[PDB]
RNA sequence: CGCAAGACGGACCAGAGCGAAAGCAUUUGCCAAGAAUGUUUUCAUUAAUCAAGAACGAAAGUCGGAGGUUCGAAGACGAUCAGAUACCGUCGUAGUUCCGACCAUAAACGAUGCCGACCGGCGAUGCGGCGGCGUUAUUCCCAUGACCCGCCGGGCAGCUUCCGGGAAACCAAAGUCUUUGGGUUCCGGGGGGAGUAUGGUUGCAAAGCUGAAACUUAAAGGAAUUGACGGAAGGGCACCACC
RNA sequence: UAAAGUUGCUGCAGUUAAAAAGCUCGUAGUUGGAUCU
């Protein structure tokens, strides 16, 4: 991506998946990037920011899309420990 | 019967990535084993693993970042020199940007590129990238 | 003119998707060809690889179709294929050249050495498969060409790589499974990890999501 | 899963598993100590014991071998240790 | 022919061959 | 599956030494009952005396006379 | 066989939809509206999408029939829709509740509730069915 | 190419299995492969037996059943249509006829 | 939830759970459900723990949240348990419901008249919702879905455990996730309760409709 | 009503078990063997695969000795057929049964070598072990046997497969393959000629094992797709069909 | 000779296209678990 003179050259630098830390493929179109709201620590209310998970269609279609969302919320703190 | 455990190693770490596991456990644990998975980690390919120390052979705990496509070994060692290693090289290196031969040398385990520096050839373990 | 029926559509004709770079970034599927005349334009050099005849056989005889494989893409990273049987050759050609256009994908170059000037071959060793066709590209020296068979290699200069080496195995005499092979191992380039992708991705808004206030404004 | 940790198994987790196939292998048997109402020594007995044991204080057989676990006669109070 | 009757026919010529060679 | 040993060499070598015969190939230009009943006997030319001319009749699926002779 | 075909059955139910005020019971009156409010181009397909209609208006006499979104019926099921209980059938003074229930509410730090009934658990553990 | 997994046959872990005659052809066909057809048939059919019943010495003597298991070969079971060709996939339906 | 005492679940959200039986889950048990159930009765029945429940709705809630265009969420339910459910929460939240027969192509097919593209999409049950997950994994379609413990996780990127089966607990679970929805995007506070009861979602069935007037 | 002969072991009998395969089903007793399970027992690399050699090896067949019910190659008749000396029927010889000695071949098939790792899920089932509410049986103090709910190990199977692979049919192996190397044996190289000729070797024989070439040919073949056809099934229809 | 990854060590194939010995022992051959700074 880097010559050696230190120009990028490549066309786009394609997302990796926020739990295998896979290339999303550009044709991948099982693949998600969801949204997760960030929420004021004394209202509960939407903050206008939020958090990106992007999981690629692999691990949708082999059913833990869930567990992974689960786990990177629950390593952010969006989701409580325990 | 099980024979070459380095052979058992690298396949159980590249069928748990394959699979996209996080970590992945492997048994018999053996000194080629510990020194691969080194020269793995130095340069980033898999991350902190843990020796579990059972009486009789150990079993290793590997973490995986997915940053690996292959690993794999080379059935039988082949005593490779070091004017015959970019041969090899061009046989199972996806290009000459990335990816690793790990040879066993005299000076110890290492990959082509540190073996080419110490100017020693030894016998192909096998690679990975 | 032309009429967007998709979100997506309406965001690139409203000028406000700068590249084909960010759908392929988000991985969003292209349902009108438009799209891609929009930002490749006439940068795009599409040719037919074949008109294959399929006959079905019935009671009166055989009914004929034509299958068209049209090859497109400008020769500077982007390459398509497409795959459309009518019961005319022009009207199969012309839904081939819209396919081809919808399955533009974008092409990673590399280098094979040194790492000087524009990049010239393919990041790494990469193989297609389709139907028992294996279509393998190695990394070669600049200056090399393509060192290929006509129709991989046709495949290869449309995505402009400018010089590569090939393997193949199989019935590549199907002209259909050789090309397909081609362009799968061809798409295959920018799905491989290398290390200088390990930085971690840092992720932008959408287009859905960032230009949501205009789509509903309407 | 996709995310088990192998490193830190949860204890019934592996009391589950084959003796074999634990992370650190261990015995699924323990010895006991078994008082007879004839006698007041101390009679450690395997708990897979494969051999009659009997009691030196009276006629009394201790255990009988069984395919599995031995089988203790009504009326000895065993002691499991470790 | 079926297999099994061109080998028939083939032993039946061999039992032929063999008793007319000695 | 093969043998993959550092002293499988023999193994390889007679193997494929043996299973060469089974290419037809090389077997025609290795076993010499081609070369002899090659009536050129290796030769990629030959004279010969016009014994009679023959017309030989083409195959089935397209009718001819094909003007031969017989040396 | 006088199966109606697509034509008929779809100018009966558009007729139906679009007017369904003025339409009856009646096939002389339905055939009187349906000439009145439809070009229909033949006299024979007047009367067969009439005598539909009529067949139409006794199904739905007797309830909803799915082809039809009068604007009476639909107006009668949406404020179905919004019924809602004096109390609600969530209020309940006594929540009956198995032990394992409440050992879980007790590791979900609500175990002081006094609304919880503790149910004997039921000592069959019969709750498959026999297999063959 | 397989048209069954199972070969027709219901042999799994054994070499070999004991053949018994088909009731129609008297076929030598395997015990696993063969259809097998249990009739539990009244030995008085039901139209006969109102009339059966009154010439009946003893009141409620409910009549007795006929029990013929019946073994057939492909061909016959096919024939006498008690099983039928299905398609590629009904075939795997080992569920018995609802009857 | 992000361990906010403000997020916390309270003692009336307990009880609305326990009065619809939400946390009483099937027989059977989902390989990916298995983390989200407390144990398994005498009877067979798992137990869905309501912490977990609480805090998968909470997330789906945020990434409906999310979604700045209401619209752009799309609200499932082919079976009639979970309809009216699916009515009241779009016309409550504004998501576009389709409820009842699920066209097939409707997320696929751009010549067709109803054709929409969301931004998200929530279903009552993956089994039974399984077309519209199915066509959400052409269209890069984020998925949420209550699930009960058999149910299966394919293209099902937020798993809510609940009990799916009864009325009940379909027309508590969604009149939840609206009133999360709700009180994170800032209409409506969370200091006293929602004016909506649940009972506005639940199922009522022919009979049900007929002996209550 | 009995009597006598041989043959066989129905139903129970299962995608159930055992055996290396062939194969194995009436009771009881004897003899030796065996897998799995359990084991905080012992030895301590003793192992895997295997040229050469060796044991076993359906049926049919051969040579002796018994036996010879039933069925039955050959054969003899009787039969709608244009024509059986075929299919069908009545008989019927060797065989079919047992005891020795040969024979070593089967679509001997899972048309899938063996040993070892890793890779999804679920419900069963056979065996052993472990745990647990409860229900049933031997005097009212317990195990234990039959159920019930689970866990572990081996086993016969029931599985998507967008894990994955294949030409596909399909296969959790036929996966972990151009990102190609765990160990090892056998073995194929377009179709015919041909498993033929010849030599050797085994056998009483029948035959078995090893096993060409000249010549001939542009295809043969595998999977699947549409149609056509079927003295193939299901459902309908027609006085150019019938009733 | 390359094309022939149609002799395949690199690098073929053996369910159905040609193909795994009927089965099991077995000597040579080939291969062989952890562990020493």
């Amino acid at each position: 991506m880097q010559n050696d003179a230190g120009e990028f050259v490549d066309l786009y630098v394609p997302r990796k998946c926020s739990a295998s830390n896979r290339i999303i493929g550009a044709k991948d179109h099982a693949s998600i990037q969801m949204n997760v709201a960030e929420v004021d620590k004394v209202t509960g209310r939407f903050n206008g920011q939020f958090k990106t998970y992007a999981i690629c269609g692999a691990i949708r279609r082999m059913g833990e899309s869930d567990d992974s969302i689960l786990r990177l919320a629950k390593a952010d703190g969006i989701v409580s420990k325990n | 019967v099980r024979m070459n455990v380095l052979a058992d190693a690298l396949k159980s770490i590249n069928n748990a990535e394959k699979r996209g596991k996080r970590q992945v456990l492997i048994r018999p644990c053996s000194k080629v084993i510990v020194r691969f998975l080194t020269v793995m980690m130095k340069h980033g390919y898999i991350g902190e693993f843990e020796i579990i120390d059972d009486h009789r052979a150990g079993k290793i705990v590997v973490n995986l970042t997915g940053r690996l496509n292959k690993c794999g070994v080379i059935s039988p060692r082949f005593d490779v020199q070091l004017k015959d290693l970019e041969k090899w090289q061009n046989n199972l290196l996806p290009s000459r940007q990335f990816g690793f031969i790990v040879l066993t040398t005299s000076a110890g385990i290492m990959d082509h590129e540190e073996a080419r520096r110490k100017h020693t050839g030894g016998k192909i373990l096998g690679f990975f990238f | 003119e032309w009429m967007p029926v998709t979100k997506l559509g309406r965001l690139v004709k409203d000028m406000k998707i700068k590249s084909l770079e960010e759908i392929y970034l988000f991985s969003l599927p292209i349902k009108e060809s438009e799209i891609i005349d929009f930002f490749l334009g006439a940068s795009l050099k599409d040719e037919v690889l074949k008109i294959m005849p399929v006959q079905k056989q019935t009671r009166a005889g055989q009914r004929t179709r034509f299958k068209a494989f049209v090859a497109i893409g400008d020769y500077n990273g982007h390459v398509g294929l497409g795959v459309k049987c009518s019961k005319e050759v022009a009207t199969a050609i012309r839904g081939a050249i819209i396919l081809a256009k919808l399955s533009i994908v974008p092409v990673r170059r590399g280098y094979w050495g040194n790492k000087i000037g524009k990049p010239h071959t393919v990041p790494c060793k990469v193989t297609g498969r389709c139907g028992s066709v294996l279509v393998r590209l190695i990394p070669a020296p600049r200056g090399t060409g393509i060192v290929s068979a006509p129709v991989p290699k046709k495949l290869l200069m449309m995505a402009g790589i400018d010089d590569c080496y090939t393997s193949a195995r199989g019935c590549t005499a199907t002209l259909g499974n050789f090309a397909k092979a081609t362009f799968d191992a061809i798409s295959k380039t920018y799905s491989y990890l290398t290390p200088d992708l390990w930085k971690e991705t840092v992720f932008t808004k959408s287009p859905y999501q960032e230009f949501t206030d205009h789509l509903v404004k309407t | 899963p996709l995310a088990k940790d192998l490193l830190h198994p949860s204890p019934e987790e592996e009391k589950r598993k084959h003796k074999k196939k634990r992370l650190v292998q261990s015995p699924n048997s323990y010895f006991m100590d078994v008082k007879c109402p004839g006698c007041y020594k101390i009679t450690t007995v395997f708990s897979h014991a494969q051999t009659v044991v009997l009691c030196v204080g009276c006629s009394t057989v201790l255990c009988q071998p069984t395919g599995g676990k031995a089988r203790l006669t009504e009326g000895c109070s065993f002691r499991r240790k470790q | 022919m079926r297999a099994k009757w061109r080998k028939k026919r083939m032993r039946r010529l061999k039992r032929k061959r063999r008793k007319m060679r000695q | 599956g093969k043998c993959r040993g550092l002293r499988t060499a023999r193994k390889l070598r007679s193997h494929r030494r043996d299973q060469k015969w089974h290419d037809k190939q090389y077997k025609k230009a290795h076993l010499g009952t081609a070369l002899k009943a090659n009536p050129f006997g290796g030769a990629s030319h030959a004279k010969g005396i016009v014994l009679e001319k023959v017309g030989v009749e083409a195959k089935q699926p397209n009718s001819a006379i094909r003007k031969c002779v017989r040396v | 066989g006088r199966v109606r075909t697509k034509t008929v059955k779809k100018a009966a139910r558009v007729i139906i939809e679009k007017y369904y005020t003025r339409l009856g019971n009646d096939f002389h009156t339905n055939k009187r509206v349906c000439e009145e409010i439809a070009i229909i181009p033949s006299k024979k397909l007047r009367n067969k999408i009439a005598g539909y209609v009529t067949h139409l208006m006794k199904r739905i006499q007797r309830g909803p029939v799915r082809g039809i979104s009068i604007k009476l019926q639909e107006e009668e099921r949406e404020r179905r829709d919004n019924y809602v209980p004096e109390v609600s059938a969530l209020d309940q003074e006594i929540i009956e509740v198995d032990p394992d229930t409440k050992e879980m509410l007790k590791l979900l730090d609500f175990g002081s509730l006094s609304n919880l009934q503790v149910t004997q658990p039921t000592v069959g553990m019969n709750f498959k069915t026999p297999r063959g | 190419t397989k048209k069954r997994r199972n070969n027709g046959r219901a042999k799994k872990g054994r070499g070999h299995v004991q053949p018994i005659r088909c009731t129609n052809c008297a076929r030598c066909v395997p015990k696993d492969k063969a259809i097998k057809k249990f009739v539990i048939r009244n030995i008085v059919e039901a139209a006969a037996v109102r009339d059966i019943s009154e010439a009946s010495v003893f009141d409620a003597y409910v009549l007795p059943k006929l029990y013929v298991k019946l073994h057939y070969c492909v061909s016959c079971v096919i024939h006498s249509k008690v099983v039928r060709n299905r398609s590629r996939e009904a075939r795997k339906d080992r569920t018995p006829p609802p009857r | 939830s992000g361990a906010l005492d403000v997020l916390q679940m309270k003692e009336e959200d307990v009880l609305k759970f326990l009065a619809a039986g939400t946390h009483l889950g099937g027989t059977n048990l989902d390989f990916q459900m298995e983390q989200y159930i407390y144990k398994r009765k005498s009877d067979g029945i798992y137990i869905i723990n309501l912490k977990r429940t609480w805090e998968k709705l909470l997330l789906a809630a945020r990434a409906i949240v999310a979604i700045e265009n209401p619209a752009d969420v799309s609200v499932i339910s082919s079976r009639n348990t979970g309809q009216r459910a699916v009515l009241k929460f779009a016309a409550a939240t504004g998501a576009t419901p389709i409820a009842g027969r699920f066209t097939p192509g409707t997320f696929t097919n751009q010549i067709q008249a109803a054709f929409r593209e969301p931004r998200l999409l929530v279903v009552t049950d993956p089994r039974a919702d399984h077309q519209p997950l199915t066509e959400a994994s052409y269209v890069n379609l984020p998925t949420i879905a209550l699930c009960n413990t058999d149910s299966p996780l394919r293209y099902v990127d937020i798993a809510i455990p609940c009990n799916n089966k009864g009325a009940h607990s379909v027309g508590l679970m969604w009149w939840m996730l609206a009133r999360e929805v709700l009180r994170m995007r800032g209409t409506i506070s969370r200091e006293h309760p929602w004016e909506v009861m649940p009972d506005l979602y639940f199922y009522r069935d022919p009979e049900e409709i007929e002996k209550e007037e």
